RNA sequence: GAUACAGGGUGACAACCCCGUACUGAAGACCAGUACGCUGUGCGGUAGUGCCAGAGUAGCGGGGGUUGGAUAUCCCUCGCG
RNA sequence: CGCACGGAGGCGAAGAACCACAGAUUUCCGAAUGAGAAUCUCUAACAAUUGCUUCGCGCAAUGAGGAACCCCGAGAACUGAAACAUCUCAGUAUCGGGAGGAACAGAAAACGCAACGUGAUGUCGUUAGUAACCGCGAGUGAACGCGAUACAGCCCAAAC
């Protein structure tokens, strides 16, 4: 909630998680904050996801400023387990990432643009 | 003298439970004559009666019930 | 590349600048209202916890603690103690706040043993520390190649005997050579001149 | 003073401790009670 | 397990209740109730108990005064034992 | 007599009256779930690469205490870092 | 058929007594734990605090004892200084917490006989009443090394 500068709508969030659900059934994803951070650093991240219910916040804090100095687009998800089920996990993820989408690139391009319009 | 270890293991869990009473009554009927201070005492039997009731209770635990 | 953990470590190098500054201002408002020892599901400093030995396993507990600030809550002399032995507010104790914190936490959990602890900040009236605790009887730890040492009979009540990492540091056992003649093997064996 | 059940069980035993060493112990050891208590000169518990 | 009836109290006053008032006196276990002493006396002597009066003697034992019914005679019970 | 002359007992000073004592042999515990052996694993080297290596810490200042620790002991405490 | 040589009676060749090992029984109070209580009473009990959890006290943990030893805390005064205050007595006494058959320590951000040297830790001898401290007074007092005892060396955090 401190690392959040903008509220992402439910309509856009549905469109975001649907894109993540097909990203595991085509290409590859990154499940877990440790693997997502290295994605942004290695550049291999197309679109990165971040959960808003992470307690402690420290595990995520860096993602908004890191993704900004690396140009990699980011998006906020309200719940942790919603992002968990979307990555294809039984548990939950604090932050997820999409490394080369695959049959979603026509929507990821727009999601990334709908966030820039929302600042 | 009358009741040995072997003679107790030759019984059934119902013969022991009945021999228990047949001795527990014999004890109370020996303890009553000791309450009046009567002379027809048999000091050895009153001692062996305790030992016997103890043996049957011991074998009872050993044989299941 | 860097670990995501290294971004929490680098943040805690300055717990009063930026994102953590605004965080600790908020958290402490709820912490001041929270008890003495509160069991918390997840630690506040992931890197530090894991570095100390914390795993995301069954029977690995973490608990925050808050101890009063300052020196000693030392009174005055009833019976005849000289001028030198008359200091009330100017004297402190021989166990640092982190050790009291670890002890208060091990008594709140009479079956779990202290692994290690760390600081999670402080305000004007109190100091906070988070203590990692382990269950010696849980089979999840009994067969752990990285934590099964804590299940030994001789490790029972290890905080109270000063066998903690925080303990050995206060006992003056960090240095291996000079100025550690009176501290090693134990203070008591050296007549208490540590 | 009102005594309880246990207090009674105790004062009861203390009275049996006041019995002499039987005539036969003298004849068996071939020749003294040390817990000899009087109701006036001595003091019990409670 | 403890037994209720220990031994009969056979004193001169225990006769003054046996002859005159049809009462049998026993020195029972102190953890026994008037209702437990009652059932116990019946199941050992084939009698019918109407009243039981207890007292905690100065011997630590409990003295039980058991009154029988008219159909049973106290003098006749004390004979066999 | 003696690989047994340590000791005690026994109606008085006993190697040969009695228990024992020497020699020989047996059991348990402890050493020790150790040593030894075995099973699996895999030790090591060359060049390239600023990928990684524990913070209120190292260190500084005020106050206390302690030490043989003298500027050069270890510790607690407040501030700073 | 105890101490303990009575009287009476009993047991023992169905091998008793006695002893070694294993087991049965083992009242109530007692950490004392369903609740209360001067060892008793009252209408189903891991009371209390925790862990795991089928979230049910389901499976577990702590509690208290032990001659001393051990470890972490708290910490006197008499006394000495020919008084006394810093100092001494002394981290002694006593107190609070906790572990085990031993405890603690321990594989160098070491030592610094400065070296082309030693190579985890205790302990014993020595170093030495030395260095050091101190109304520089009374007194306080190591260590590196050396010789010995015994030897043992490893595991994470992160990177990937
Ligand atoms: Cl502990
Ligand atoms: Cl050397
Ligand atoms: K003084
Ligand atoms: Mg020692
Ligand atoms: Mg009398
Ligand atoms: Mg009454
Ligand atoms: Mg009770
Ligand atoms: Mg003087
Ligand atoms: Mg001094
Ligand atoms: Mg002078
Ligand atoms: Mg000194
Ligand atoms: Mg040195
Ligand atoms: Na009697
Ligand atoms: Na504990
Ligand atoms: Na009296
Ligand atoms: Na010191
Ligand atoms: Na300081
Ligand atoms: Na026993
Ligand atoms: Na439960
Ligand atoms: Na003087
Ligand atoms: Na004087
Ligand atoms: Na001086
Ligand atoms: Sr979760
Ligand atoms: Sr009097
Ligand atoms: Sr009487
Ligand atoms: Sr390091
Ligand atoms: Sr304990
Ligand atoms: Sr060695």
């Amino acid at each position: 909630p401190v690392y959040v500068d903008f509220d992402v709508p439910a309509d856009l969030e549905d469109d975001a998680l649907e894109a993540l659900e097909v990203a595991r059934d085509t290409g590859a994803v990154k499940k877990g904050t440790n693997e997502t951070t290295k994605s942004i650093e290695r550049g291999s991240a197309e679109l990165v996801f971040v959960a808003e219910d992470v307690q402690p916040e420290e595990i995520v804090m860096h993602i908004p400023e890191l993704a900004d100095e690396k140009g990699v687009p980011f998006i906020f998800v309200e719940q942790q387990d919603d992002l968990g089920h979307a990555a294809g996990l039984e548990v939950g993820s604090a932050a997820a990432a999409v490394t080369d989408a695959g049959e979603a690139d026509a929507d990821v391009e727009d999601i990334a643009d709908k966030v820039e319009e929302l600042r | 003298t009358v009741l040995h270890v072997q003679e107790i293991r030759d019984m059934t869990p119902a013969e022991r439970e009945a021999e228990l009473d047949d001795l527990k009554t014999e004890l109370l009927n020996a303890r009553a004559v000791q309450a009046a201070g009567g002379a027809p005492e048999n000091p050895g039997r009153i001692k062996e009666l305790r030992k016997a009731i103890a043996r049957i209770k011991t074998i009872q635990g050993e044989e299941g019930d | 590349a860097r670990s995501a953990y290294s971004y929490i470590r680098d943040a805690w190098k300055n717990p009063g600048d930026g994102q953590l500054a605004e965080l600790q201002w908020q958290r402490q408002q709820e912490w001041r209202n929270e008890g003495a020892v509160e069991r918390i599901e997840r630690p506040t400093r992931l890197d530090k916890a894991r570095s100390q030995g914390y795993k995301a396993k069954q029977g690995v507990i973490v608990a925050r603690v808050s101890v009063r600030k300052g020196s000693a809550r030392k009174r005055r002399h009833k019976a005849g103690r000289r001028s030198k032995r008359q200091g009330v507010t100017r004297i402190t104790r021989r166990k640092d706040i982190q050790r009291v914190a670890e002890e208060r936490a091990s008594r709140t959990f009479p079956n779990l043993r202290v692994l290690n602890s760390y600081s999670v900040g402080q305000d004007g009236r109190q100091k906070w520390h988070e203590v990692i605790l382990i269950d010696p009887n849980h089979p999840a730890i009994q067969n752990d190649d990285d934590l099964s040492w804590i299940c030994a009979d001789d490790q029972a009540d290890r905080v109270f005997r000063g066998l903690t990492g925080a303990g050995r540091r206060n006992r003056g056992l960090s240095g291996k050579g000079k100025g550690s003649e009176k501290t090693r093997p134990s203070l008591r064996s050296n007549g208490g001149k540590g | 003073g009102k005594k309880s059940k246990a207090t009674k069980k105790r004062l009861a035993k203390l009275d049996n401790q006041n019995s002499r060493v039987p005539a036969w112990v003298m004849l068996k050891t071939d020749r003294r009670n040390h817990k000899r208590r009087h109701w006036r000169r001595n003091d019990t518990d409670e | 397990s403890w037994d209720v009836i220990k031994h009969p109290h056979v004193t001169e006053k225990a006769m003054n209740d046996m002859d005159f008032q049809n009462k049998l006196q026993f020195a029972v276990d102190d953890r026994a109730s008037k209702g437990e002493v009652a059932d116990a006396v019946e199941e050992q002597y084939d009698v019918t108990v109407e009243q039981v009066n207890t007292q905690n003697t100065m011997d630590g034992e409990k003295k039980a005064v058991v009154r029988l019914s008219e159909d049973d005679d106290a003098q006749e019970v004390a004979s066999r034992i």
